[PDB]
């Protein structure tokens, strides 16, 4: 089908979101104003599923930005294509939530619950027929963890039969060093295990990994690891926003990548790795297989493919994809389940990313995943046996029991992928 | 009865209160129901000033609460680094093991404070400690793949 | 002259549907407006031809014919191609949101929403005829329409025409150009909802076609396009004796006669020979004998599967072009001796023999070469039963761990219809052994 609506939330959601944003507009010939300067009718043709039309011919994000810190709006006000969002669709609060996910789910965020579901409504009653959503957030922090479950959960709510997509990014102690993090990242997997269709989890361990040690980034920025990101979020949408020959939409995405409801957390990857300031076809299959080309920090080789697709972007011989793909299945053919015939997809896109000629972007279903919970719930586990901080979270009405349901469901969770690790 | 008060006091980082509270007789060992000690909280909650007035009162740097949780755990598991290094300046025990097992430096490992890791090696954390999983620091850091930890562990 | 009905569903029957009518349309003599020169009779007539092309009264000949697809993307092409004049508006039915990739999708929920308008279109085209013999119903396995949406409507097609016959044109999905994962699922329950309801159904196997396409025409890489251009040359094979003269498959009933001995093996093998590129517009021409051995050789089949090993029920030769009967005979002589062809006991060994002396057409911008006699033989062999074999084995893989199961439940279904259509396989796998394989 067609249209998306995005909601960004929280610190890391609209600082990502506004990334995502300005590379995408640069790809669609969208200008900082909104009109169209592209030199491609292939960049007009699916363009209703990200920009509504306006009057005058111009294009406007199908986007909503809420956050609990004003000082957000600002400074996605204050960017380049910060003057082309919709005013009517920020949506901020007064008090932040201070890395507290109870402020951000139960007390303040609460209270702006309902105003941001008025401004969804208003653009989910003007699109043609809708096929889902979008957020963009961090688990680590207050809002985005805990104001984007809750607003995922009422949106669930209203729209039952809508797709739900998330890009979540994952906390890690080397980019920021605040040791409630991993309390506030299992309370939200516990959420996005019933709550979300599809998952992209990106993991800021690894982009920082990435950054330092393969980058040469000895002291790597947030604008450093989003440009990772605006790579990647570019590379997974690219099915969606140009023709090509896979009639995109996010529903039958998670029905051929998806085969066991709660298995709906995706590992990305991409190739070339890339700085913000500095390729054959059988490099770019090998790249794309290869553990420091993921964006979650796991090894790929320590678990099994489930479901993967693929999707190459610029010019090149669709002989030479699907036979160095044929390949590169041929070779690692103990990391595929053999229960799942025809598991691997490959999708070509004529159209490149600025600054490169050709790109790969990997979207992978696999049990190794499991590797990124294990971390996430060892942290937790290690405060929460101390009972470290407890009652920031119970002060805010929080009951105890749920951090123990939360941390068995998130082992409950790596069973499962064990298991059909383990399957024949 | 000024111990509940020192207690509160030294979790909140009320540094005058602290002095006023031990000039008037209160105990710098009290307990929470949980075994913790005013030194307990200050460790925890990163007062760095309450831990020195605390340590130069007689508080016991080694006590554990129910847990067997020392002081040094609770600050090596938070973070508190200038802590750490005052803890240990005044004898806290680099080894000490609480109920799971665990030494300060499976906590620090865990959580990736790597300066603290650094730190406590420099004491004399024994690298071999096993906690009730039989994990040592280093089984940690491979299980974990987290790379800038385990070069740390070798040296 | 008795009336056919065609309906496209889905993507792969709307783009195959597209192909056939256009060359139908060059075999006829017939305009991308409709209008048809050779027609003397304005505004009505009992031609041949009229099975397949109603006449308004201001000469327009107008295909009896419905596509529906639960997405406008692919219909859309159709509206705006170079026949769009052809069909009439109302014909091309779409909704706002396809099936997914799912059966349940197809025909649960989202197909229910547009069912009702389809059954009253086509009972619109069924008033205009005189003598309505039934439906051709065109359609992918793998599809969350082609597949949930056709056994929707198939089911209603019985209740509202219980009388009339129905043939499927059906495309069996192959890994190479294939779309979803669950497509064996989607395969299975169709097959087992639509069985009861479909009187004769021709499998294309998209891995035969593409193999055809990258040996005899030499595409290093086939696309849609190519792929249905030949199944098109096939399909209009097959029902030429319904549109021309002819004494061999004259109406849908001869079809079940000749092809169908018991009503659940209904599944025929079509083979077709000479594909030739249009880069070898020179070729010596093969003569009838070449064009009929070439019919037993399981490279030209539509469906991969080795007829070697099954036995042969029916066998209907229809030959176009320069083909002189007693060459016909001579060569059906000698393929009885120096060939492994068994018949089952219970059967005449006897092949029916049909001939149209006008050579077949080729589409301008296709990918064949003209030739003076061609020949498609449909056959039901056992042999056919492999087909099925190789789709249940991959249902059953993925179906012995859940795997996707809940897209399916979540849209209504209930889990135990999977056990269910999986038996009627396994019940449909054992009449092809008892007769013999
Ligand atoms: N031969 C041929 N096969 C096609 C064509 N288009 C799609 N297919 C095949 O049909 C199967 C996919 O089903 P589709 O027909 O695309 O699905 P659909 O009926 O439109 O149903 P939805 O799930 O609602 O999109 C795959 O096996 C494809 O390879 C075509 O034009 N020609
Ligand atoms: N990769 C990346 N991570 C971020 C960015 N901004 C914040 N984070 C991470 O997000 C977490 C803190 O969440 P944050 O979004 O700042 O809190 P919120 O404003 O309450 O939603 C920490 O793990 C940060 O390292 C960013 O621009 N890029
Ligand atoms: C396990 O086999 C498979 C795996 C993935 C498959 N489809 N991948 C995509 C489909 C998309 O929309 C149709 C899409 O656009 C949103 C997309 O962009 C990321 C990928 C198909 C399969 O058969
Ligand atoms: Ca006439
Ligand atoms: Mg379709």
């Amino acid at each position: 089908m067609r249209e998306i609506v995005h909601i960004q939330a929280g610190q890391c959601g609209n600082q990502i979101g506004a990334k995502f944003w300005e590379v995408i507009s640069d790809e669609h010939g969208i200008d900082p104003t909104g009109s169209y300067h592209g030199d491609s009718d292939l960049q007009l043709e699916r363009i209703n599923v990200y920009y509504n039309e306006a009057t005058g011919n111009k294009y406007v994000p199908r986007a909503i930005l809420v956050d609990l810190e004003p000082g957000t709006m600002d400074s996605v006000r204050s960017g380049p294509f910060g003057q082309i969002f919709r005013p009517d669709n920020f949506v901020f609060g007064q008090s932040g939530a201070g890395n507290n996910w109870a402020k951000g789910h139960y007390t303040e965020g609460a209270e702006l619950v309902d105003s941001v579901l008025d401004v969804v409504r208003k653009e989910s009653e003007s699109c043609d027929c809708l096929q889902g959503f979008q957020l963009t957030h961090s688990l680590g922090g207050g809002t985005g963890s805990g104001m984007g479950t809750l607003l995922i959960s009422k949106i669930r709510e209203e729209y039952p039969d809508r797709i739900m997509n998330t890009f979540s990014v994952m906390p890690s102690p080397k980019v920021s060093d605040t040791v409630v993090e991993p309390y506030n990242a299992t309370l939200s997997v516990h959420q996005l295990v019933e709550n979300t269709d599809e998952t992209y989890c990106i993991d800021n361990e690894a982009l920082y990994d990435i950054c330092f040690r393969t980058l040469k980034l000895t002291t790597p920025t947030y604008g450093d690891l989003n440009h990772l990101v605006s790579a990647t979020m570019s590379g997974v949408t690219t099915c969606l926003r140009f023709p090509g020959q896979l009639n995109a939409d996010l529903r039958k995405l998670a029905v051929n990548m998806v085969p066991f409801p709660r298995l709906h957390f995706f590992m990305p990857g991409f190739a070339p790795l890339t700085s913000r300031g500095s390729l054959t076809v059988p490099e770019l299959t090998q790249q794309m297989f290869d553990s420091k080309n993921m964006m979650a920090a796991c090894d790929p080789r320590h678990g099994r493919y489930l479901t993967v697709a693929a999707i190459f972007r610029g010019r090149m011989s669709m002989k030479e994809v699907d036979e160095q793909m044929l390949n590169v299945q041929n070779k690692n053919s103990s990391y595929f389940v053999e229960w799942i015939p025809n598991n691997v997809k490959t999708a070509v896109c004529d159209i490149p990313p600025r600054g490169l000629k050709m790109s790969a972007t990997f979207i992978g279903n696999s049990t190794a995943i499991q590797e990124l919970f294990k971390r996430i719930s060892e942290q937790f586990t290690a405060m929460f046996r101390r009972k470290a901080f407890l009652h920031w979270y119970t002060g805010e009405g929080m009951d105890e029991m749920e951090f123990t349901e939360a941390e068995s469901n998130m082992n409950d969770l790596v069973s499962e992928y064990q298991q059909y690790q383990d399957a024949t | 009865d000024l111990g509940k008060k020192l207690l509160e006091a030294a979790r909140a980082g009320q540094d005058d209160e602290v002095r006023i509270l031990m000039a008037n007789g209160a105990d710098v060992n009290a307990t929470d129901a949980s075994g913790l000690t005013p030194l307990h909280l200050a460790a925890t909650y990163g007062h760095l000033e309450i831990v020195e007035v605390l340590l130069k009162h007689g508080a016991d740097v080694n006590a554990i609460d129910i847990m067997g949780s020392t002081p040094l755990h609770l600050a090596a598991l938070i973070g508190h680094l200038e802590i750490v290094e005052v803890l240990l300046k005044h004898g806290a025990d680099v080894n000490a093991v609480d109920t799971w097992g665990d030494t300060p430096l499976h906590l620090a490992a865990i959580m990736g404070h790597l300066e603290i890791v650094e730190v406590l090696l420099k004491h004399g954390a024994d690298v071999n400690a096993q906690d009730k999983f039989g994990k040592t620091a280093f089984d940690i850091s491979i299980d974990n793949g987290n790379e800038d930890l385990a070069e740390i562990l070798q040296k | 002259m008795r009336e056919c009905i065609s309906i496209h569903v889905g993507q792969a029957g709307v783009q195959i549907g597209n192909a056939c009518w256009e060359l139908y349309c060059l075999e006829h003599g017939i305009q991308p407006d409709g209008q048809m020169p050779s027609d003397k009779t304005i505004g009505g007539g009992d031609d041949s031809f009229n099975t397949f092309f109603s006449e308004t009264g201001a000469g327009k000949h107008v295909p009896r014919a419905v596509f529906v697809d639960l997405e406008p993307t692919v219909i859309d092409e159709v509206r705006t191609g170079t026949y769009r004049q052809l069909f009439h508006p109302e014909q091309l039915i779409t909704g706002k949101e396809d099936a997914a990739n799912n059966y349940a999708r197809g025909h649960y929920t989202i197909g229910k929403e547009i069912i009702d308008l389809v059954l009253d279109r086509i009972r619109k085209l069924a008033d205009q005829c005189t003598g309505l013999q039934g439906f051709l119903v065109f359609h992918s396995f793998g599809g969350g329409t082609g597949s949930g949406f056709t056994s929707l409507l198939m089911e209603r097609l019985s209740v509202d025409y219980g009388k009339k016959s129905k043939l499927e044109f059906s495309i069996y999905p192959a890994p190479q150009v294939s779309t979803a994962v669950v497509e064996p699922y989607n395969s299975i329950l169709t097959t087992h909802t639509t069985l009861e309801h479909s009187d004769c159904a021709f499998m294309v196997d998209n891995e035969a076609i593409y193999d055809i396409c990258r040996r005899n025409l030499d595409i290093e890489r086939p696309t849609y396009t190519n792929l249905n251009r030949l199944i098109s040359q096939i399909v209009s094979s097959i029902t030429a004796s319904l549109r021309f003269d002819g004494a061999l498959n004259v109406d849908l009933t001869e079809f079940q006669t000749n092809l169908v001995p018991y009503p659940r093996i209904h599944f025929p093998l079509a083979t077709y020979a000479p594909v030739i590129s249009a880069e070898k517009a020179y070729h010596e021409q093969l003569s009838v004998a070449e064009i009929t051995n070439a019919c037993f050789e399981p490279a030209n089949q539509m469906v991969k599967c080795d007829p070697r090993h099954g036995k042969y029920m029916a066998c209907c030769l229809l030959y176009r072009g320069d083909v002189v009967p007693k060459d016909v005979n001579a060569a059906i002589a000698t393929i009885k001796t120096k060939r492994s062809i068994q018949f089952v006991d219970w059967c005449p060994t006897g092949f029916k023999v049909g001939i149209n002396y006008q050579p077949p057409t080729v589409v301008p911008g296709g990918d064949l070469a003209k030739v003076q006699r061609a020949v498609c033989m449909l056959s039901n062999t056992t042999a056919i039963a492999e087909a099925w074999a190789r789709l249940d084995h991959k249902f059953d893989l993925m179906y012995a761990k859940r795997a996707f199961v809940h897209w399916y439940v979540g849209e209504g279904m209930e889990e135990g219809e999977f056990s269910e259509a999986r038996e009627d396989m396994a019940a449909l796998e054992k009449d092809y052994e008892e007769v013999g394989v």
